[PDB]
């Protein structure tokens, strides 16, 4: 068959709120507080990560049906699936070749040790980099990776969501655009949308560890002065 | 409160 | 006369605390969040308060008397003086040539405009930079300087103070210490310490200023979220 | 609370 007008207009806004949101060239990176290589590479990180919240945020508000949501439920959604949503945009700065996320020169190279240094073990990076490598792999089109995002922003199963009726309903919509896009424009992805949805799976399980390790760091005080304001209200317990 | 986030989201 | 012992020690003790925590070469600013000239200078500026901040709290910890006051009068005493040790401090790096606190190469250089640029207003700027000036004409001993900031961080006129009994009796210690070395040490400076204690009440005036404009900034998320966790929590009214 | 201020006076 072939997609619908109003299915093509859902991926023309996510393909152009993820183009306003996310640099190539990540020239803002100089903002940062300089990396550097106890956890001291946490200030970099943390305005990175900081960053990133805030990009998540503007292409959440541009995602079809989302700002029709209650501010509770949009903050409970951003909540829970900001740390997936980012591990998944960062992805496209991740390199195969160096097994790192190329952002810069020297300097805003990430590899696996330098995490280490942000406070993070191997019981997260290991299968965070795995992640990266499988999700790579599937050599994505920008369309499908843009849907996968808002598909994964749109998970009904959050803590804090209320309306998990809606919420449920607008994420179903996404996943029909993105089988019917793979099916119709993408050869050879028979089996892609399960696999992409083998992802979402990998990412609650990457949420979960990572925000064990977030609540160690969180919880003392020489630390947690080193994040951002909107890192600790984002990642925090206070809801 | 969530005092930030709810001034980002507009 | 000449001074005492103790006397003698308690200036040692201050001038190695100062000396642990003041670079004159400001080589941490490279660490700060960039300056830029909506509030462009607000990121640096802030990095540059938050890491003061510590730097006022490390001397503090070493003035005589200060560590055996109860944690919440330390706090009550630091969360309202800060913001003047802050400004006692930086006279080091103020300059009457060009009217500015040099810290480094044309970046690290300030001006009344860079400030304008992080929130205030000249409401406040004007008598701060007025304040500098006349403060550097004292041509201040580092004795007489050091004393200074101990004296202002030991007012018991601070609110949420509890044992301003205590707290009292050790600004008199310190202000005896300062008038003698003023009179013994200090050629000419028959009217200095007169001089210097009414610095301590223009300091008021600066930090209530500081106080409101801090407040508006402080209500705006898109600009708190710009600050740091402690110069949210040694400058916010949670106590 | 004062978390950060408790803890940097050790
Ligand atoms: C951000 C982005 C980038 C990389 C993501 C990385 C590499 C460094 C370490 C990170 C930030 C992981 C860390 C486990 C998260 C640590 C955060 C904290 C210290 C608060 O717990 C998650 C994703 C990783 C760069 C660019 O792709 C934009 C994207 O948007
Ligand atoms: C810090 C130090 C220095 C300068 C102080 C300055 C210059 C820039 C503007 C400041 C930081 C004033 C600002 C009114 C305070 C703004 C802070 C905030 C935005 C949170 O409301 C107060 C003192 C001024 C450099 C060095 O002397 C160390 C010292 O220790």
């Amino acid at each position: 068959h072939m997609l619908s007008d109003e299915q093509m207009q859902i991926i023309n806004s996510l393909v152009e709120a993820h183009h306003k949101t996310y640099d190539d060239s990540y020239s803002d990176f100089v903002r940062f507080r300089p990396p550097v290589r106890r956890l001291s590479m946490l200030p970099h990180l943390a305005d990175l990560v900081s960053y990133s919240i805030q990009k998540v945020i503007g292409f959440a508000k541009m995602i079809p049906g989302f700002r029709d949501l209650t501010a509770e439920d949009q903050i409970a959604l951003l909540k829970s699936s900001a740390i997936e949503i980012i591990m998944l945009r960062s992805n496209q700065s991740f390199s195969l070749e160096d097994m790192s996320w190329s952002c810069g020169g020297p300097d805003f190279k990430y590899c696996i040790n330098d995490v280490t240094k942000a406070g993070h073990t191997l019981e997260l990076l290991e299968p965070l980099v795995k992640f990266q490598v499988g999700l790579k792999k599937l050599k994505l089109h920008e369309e499908e990776h843009v849907l996968l995002m808002a598909i994964c922003l749109l998970s009904p199963d959050r803590p804090g969501v209320q309306d998990h009726v809606r919420i449920e309903a607008l994420q179903d919509r996404l996943c029909d655009v993105l089988q019917a896009y793979i099916r119709i424009q993408h050869p050879g992805g028979r089996l892609l949308y399960a696999k992409m949805i083998q992802k979402l799976a990998d990412l609650r399980s990457l949420n979960e560890e990572h925000s064990k390790q977030y609540r160690s760091l969180s919880f003392q005080p020489e630390h947690s002065m080193q994040l951002t304001p909107l890192v600790l209200e984002v990642f925090g317990s206070e809801v | 409160r969530h005092k930030i986030l709810h001034r980002l989201l507009q």
